[PDB]
RNA sequence: CCAGUUGACACAAAAUAGACUACGAAAGUGGCUUUAACAUAUCUGAACACACAAUAGCUAAGACCCAAACUGGGAUUAGAUACCCCACUAUGCUUAGCCCUAAACCUCAACAGUUCAACAAAACUGCUCGCCAGAACACUACGAGCCACAGCUUAAAACUCAAAGGACCUGGCGGUGCUUCAUAUCCCUCUAGAGGAGCCUGUUCUGUAAUCGAUAAACCCCGAUCAACCUCACCACCUCUUGCUCAGCCUAUAUACCGCCAUCUUCAGCAAACCCUGAUGAAGGCUACAAAGUAAGCGCAAGUACCCACGUAAAGACGUUAGGUCAAGGUGUAGCCCAUGAGGUGGCAAGAAAUGGGCUACAUUUUCUACCCCAGAAACGAUAGCCCUUAUGAAAUAAGGGUCGAAGGUGGAUUUAGCA
């Protein structure tokens, strides 16, 4: 235990010297100085994130353990000292006493989290018994003080994934309600300019979509979003496609058009499109060619057989 | 398995250093680079001669001190500066230390046409990684 | 597999996408979506069964050429059917179909098998035991039969689109090799029937 | 224990019976 | 006597550390190494209530007399 | 005479009650009527005698549809007096001439009583006879008794040795019944290269002045990101014990190493230091209405970076094949010290025979062409090798121009990765 204090004092002297280095007047600096140091005079470069130079006051990094467990002629800090982990059992006894008191009157954390909170290494069945006792307490006459005391060991709900980042209609640049977007499909990117009016054709890369992709699958993919939203003809575009080749560019244009549509579309249809699958990028992307194999995942023939 | 530079568990209080305990797939992850020389660079060329010179200097410096170099050096080429960071151990007296250091410095400076200088590793604790 | 467990598989059609409602909306919102491929489209006209057929017909691992050839053959068959129908009577739209989707549906109905012979074993000897199969499995088997029949690798004369169109016209009304193979399989299954008493599941 | 000490006894008895039946 | 058909194992641990133990033994117990076996009922509630009340009173009076007499003696 | 309602011929066999308790020294028994049925109640006292037969068997035979020893004909059959299907001969029910041996075990003798070497049919003493204190030879030769003439009661002596026998400890094993179960890993299902074949390519090994590395498990487009004198590290002629080495060895001991790494792993844990469970022995430390784990140290977990966090390069613990290597390179020890090193000079490239790892075709897919998809030949694949050569050299390897322009019509139960 003395080594902990020795290292703490050594690092305190080191931090004093570090503060004395700078000739400025702010002694209670924040993480800015540590960041500047790691950027200038401590660039390790190790890929890992633990062995990197993260020098910090060990007053909070060095963990703590049970201090003294006895005083004048033994005398621990509780009557459940010989039971191992006296704190947990004392808390359980207090919970049982509160249970009996309430009876007379009338999300959860993980094991590691409870261990870090306390100073005991509890198992799983003891945690289950503690949860059972807490549930019995919450059920025994629903109040307020006890409910808050029990929730202290719990967290809020914090619901996510609900609304969609509605993009503005964008009326600047020109006198047309256009909207930027993008699309990805096996390493590819684009930037479309889907207007709001213009019930006619579409200019794909400055040229009509007749001499660009005579295949019907390309036109079907291009219609995918407009057909899903039912706003077919009433749309003009002057996108600039790049990267990919055929199906990649088709999917990129499809995603760009879907995003441009969702930009200025009712929340209902926006959510329907987002849930149908035509906004994000599927995981089907140019993977890493396996060096220990002939092709992609195709391993050698008589490997295990 | 792979024992490129690691040592599996055995006892508890055995001798072992940082370089004497690492895996091949952790050359740049949990382990650093003991030679930040101007050789294996890109798109810059010139690597064979640089590596040869680095190996020669490392072997010469290891042969200098008798029984005091556990790990290799960490050469540094700041243009025309050859900085050595040897893991030297307190051998005997400081007179011999200074004499040998000055002799080697002058010899290397007059031979390689570049200033050379080293510094001992006066630390009462090695860079032990795994307790083993 | 790269399909991470955090993502999910959405739909493709927009049949229901024309608007318990709040619960379903929240459930769909609590999902990480991917992206539809090039073949699968939301066009209500483009029936997904033809999409699955083209997917199964992926020759050389290329869906573009397979889809193009399938669409060309479907267009040719539709042209022939409408020439046999339009250039004949007035408006007899009940005796002959009206789209290639219906043609493919009829072909599947006429080729979709119903019994699946299986060599079930009980220790070290197989046993003829007809094993049931759902609609998806029967459709896949019919598609594989059609594929291996169209590309039997033994014609050595006719062309791919012409062969496909001829075989489709045959399977239309009780003709072609697919229905013959189905009948042969049914006969082989009905030959030895008193043997399904050795199934472990 | 098990029936193990009688195996050699039976072997000897069978050898004797075979020798008798032979000649 | 715990919930399982078996006495408490702490008796052996105490015998393995030279500790004079007291025990409210009964018919299902095994007063083999207990230095002060206390036969009595263990099913009735009033019995255990009286046991615990007597223990509390006795130890409290013992501690009080300890404090008083030890102070009076050290004052010498 | 197969299925029988109106019935039929055995010395058979005890459907539930048999879940019942008995005697007999012990065999021994269960659906029924009758003759006769349980000795001494102090114990023991012949393995030199009176008698039983456990089941079976020789002799004289009676004798039950019902069984087999002798059985024929046939799954499987590589080799089956058994196994899978029919019944039958000594014998099962009966009277006599007979060995009475067994697992006649309840391996634990009858009475008087009293309160753990291990497996356990709990412990402690008297009474009576029997038993042995080297096994295999030795349920046997020989001797004594029996009407057995294959046997029974006893049944020994030689060469070999450290014996020999029983129990105990957690494991590998479960074609052990079962529990969690295997997600492309496994059968039911398939997507598809390769199996019959053209080209690059070597494997068991051939050859001289042209070694090759376990050249199975982890080699056969592995080291070779490749074999004209270099690369081939392998040998001879001009000369040596200064051989360019104040000599080295690419020479060898895988039963001695450093060195890199798959494998089981697509698991799940190993243990220092402590404290316990066996009358403390080989061992173990075992489950929350809690029955002994804290567990130095090595771990999945935390991913180490990215296409985020699944998925990729690589594991993922103590370890798994005296694992591959004395020669990818160096090395204890031995040998060369008229070399197996070599200073300078000369030497291969082909598959006798089979095969597989990659690019390719059997079909309009071999040619994609001005258009990557709005227009189509030979009706086949329309090779290699060879010549002109991009490069050079004392012997061609990736391929451009000419010639040949083939090999066989997915060809063997199929093979391997794949849940995008
Ligand atoms: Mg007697
Ligand atoms: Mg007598
Ligand atoms: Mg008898
Ligand atoms: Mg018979
Ligand atoms: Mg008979
Ligand atoms: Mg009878
Ligand atoms: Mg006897
Ligand atoms: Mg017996
Ligand atoms: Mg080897
Ligand atoms: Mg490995
Ligand atoms: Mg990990
Ligand atoms: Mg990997
Ligand atoms: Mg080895
Ligand atoms: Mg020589």
């Amino acid at each position: 235990e003395d080594f902990i204090k020795k290292q703490i004092e050594e690092f305190n002297i080191g931090k004093r010297h570090l503060a004395n280095m700078m000739g400025e007047d702010p002694e209670t600096f924040t993480q800015e100085d540590i960041d500047r140091a790691i950027a200038y005079l401590f660039p390790s470069g190790l890929f890992e994130k633990r062995a990197r130079p993260v020098m910090k006051h060990p007053e909070q990094i060095f963990p703590r353990q049970r201090a003294i467990q006895w005083g004048e002629d033994g005398r621990p800090f509780h009557y459940l000292f010989y039971t191992g982990k006296q704190s947990y059992y004392s808390l359980m006894h207090d919970v049982y006493g509160m249970l009996l008191n309430l009876e007379k009157h009338q999300r959860w954390l993980i094991k590691e989290e409870l261990e870090e909170m306390l100073v005991e290494k509890l198992s799983d069945l003891d945690y289950m018994q503690f949860i059972r006792l807490l549930e019995k307490l919450l059920t025994s006459q629903c109040g307020a003080a006890e409910e808050e005391f029990v929730q202290r060991f719990r967290r809020s709900v914090t619901l996510e994934s609900k609304k969609q980042l509605i993009e503005p209609v964008q009326y600047d640049e020109q006198g047309m309600a256009f909207s930027k977007s993008e699309g990805k499909r096996k390493t590819a990117k684009a930037e479309a300019i889907v207007y709001k009016h213009g019930s006619g054709r579409i200019k794909v890369n400055g040229i009509d979509y007749q001499l660009y992709f005579p295949i019907t699958q390309d036109r079907e993919q291009l219609m995918f979003p407009f057909h899903f939203v039912d706003r077919l003809g009433k749309h003009d575009v002057t996108c600039t496609v790049s990267g990919g080749g055929r199906s990649a560019q088709a999917g990129a244009i499809r995603l760009a058009m879907a995003k441009a549509l969702c930009s200025f579309v009712t929340e209902d249809e926006v959510e329907w499109m987002r849930q149908a699958g035509l906004l994000t990028t599927d995981p089907r992307v140019r993977e890493r060619k396996k060096p220990g194999q002939e092709g992609a995942r195709r391993k050698f023939t008589w490997k295990k057989r | 398995k792979n024992r490129a530079a690691r040592v599996r568990v055995s006892k508890g209080d055995k001798p072992v250093t940082y370089e004497e305990a690492h895996a091949p797939h952790y050359i740049a992850h949990r382990k650093g680079w003991l030679s930040l020389h101007t050789g294996n660079l890109d798109g810059e060329d010139h690597a064979a001669e640089r590596t040869v010179e680095d190996v020669f200097l490392r072997k010469f410096m290891w042969g200098t001190f008798p029984g005091c170099l556990a790990d290799q050096l960490v050469l540094k080429r700041r243009g025309n500066q050859l900085e050595i960071c040897a893991v030297v151990l307190r051998q005997l007296s400081p007179h011999k230390y200074y004499f040998l250091v000055g002799y080697s410095e002058t010899l290397l400076s007059y031979f390689y046409k570049c200033p050379v200088r080293l510094h001992l590793q006066t630390v009462p604790s090695k860079v032990v990684y795994k307790y083993l | 597999s790269r399909y991470s467990p955090e993502f999910k598989d959405p739909l493709i059609d927009k049949e229901y996408y024309r608007k318990e409602e709040k619960y379903v909306r929240e459930l769909k919102k609590t999902q990480l979506i991917k992206a539809a491929p090039a073949g699968k489209t939301s066009s209500v006209f483009e029936d997904p069964v033809i999409s699955k057929f083209t997917n199964m017909m992926m020759i050389g691992g290329n869906k573009v050429l397979a889809r193009s050839l399938m669409i060309q053959t479907l267009e040719a068959v539709k042209r022939k059917q409408f020439e046999k129908y339009h250039a004949a009577s007035a408006e007899e739209q009940a005796t002959i179909e009206r789209n290639p989707y219906t043609i493919f549906h009829q072909a599947l109905k006429n080729c979709e098998p119903m019994i699946g012979l299986v060599p079930i074993l009980k220790g070290g000897r197989f046993y003829q035991v007809p094993v049931p199969l759902p609609d998806r499995r029967r459709r896949f088997l019919a598609m594989k039969w059609m594929i291996t029949e169209c590309r039997d690798k033994k014609h050595q004369r006719t062309l791919m689109p012409e062969k496909l169109s001829h075989k489709l016209l045959e399977a239309f009304h009780n003709q072609g090799p697919v229905i013959k193979r189905k009948h042969d399989l049914h006969k082989m299954a009905e030959a030895n029937r008193a043997l399904a008493h050795y199934r472990w599941w | 224990k098990n029936v193990l000490k009688i195996r050699r006894r039976k072997m000897n008895h069978h050898k004797y019976r075979k020798l008798v039946k032979k000649t | 006597l715990n919930n399982i058909f078996e006495p408490h194992v702490a008796v052996r641990d105490a015998a393995k550390m030279n500790i004079p133990t007291v025990g409210i033994v009964d018919t299902n117990c095994n007063p083999c190494l207990i230095t002060y076996p206390v036969p009595g009922n263990d099913d009735s509630p009033l019995a255990v209530h009286l046991y615990c009340r007597l223990f509390q009173t006795a130890i409290t009076r013992a501690k009080e007399k300890r404090q008083q007499v030890e102070a009076l003696y050290r004052l010498q």
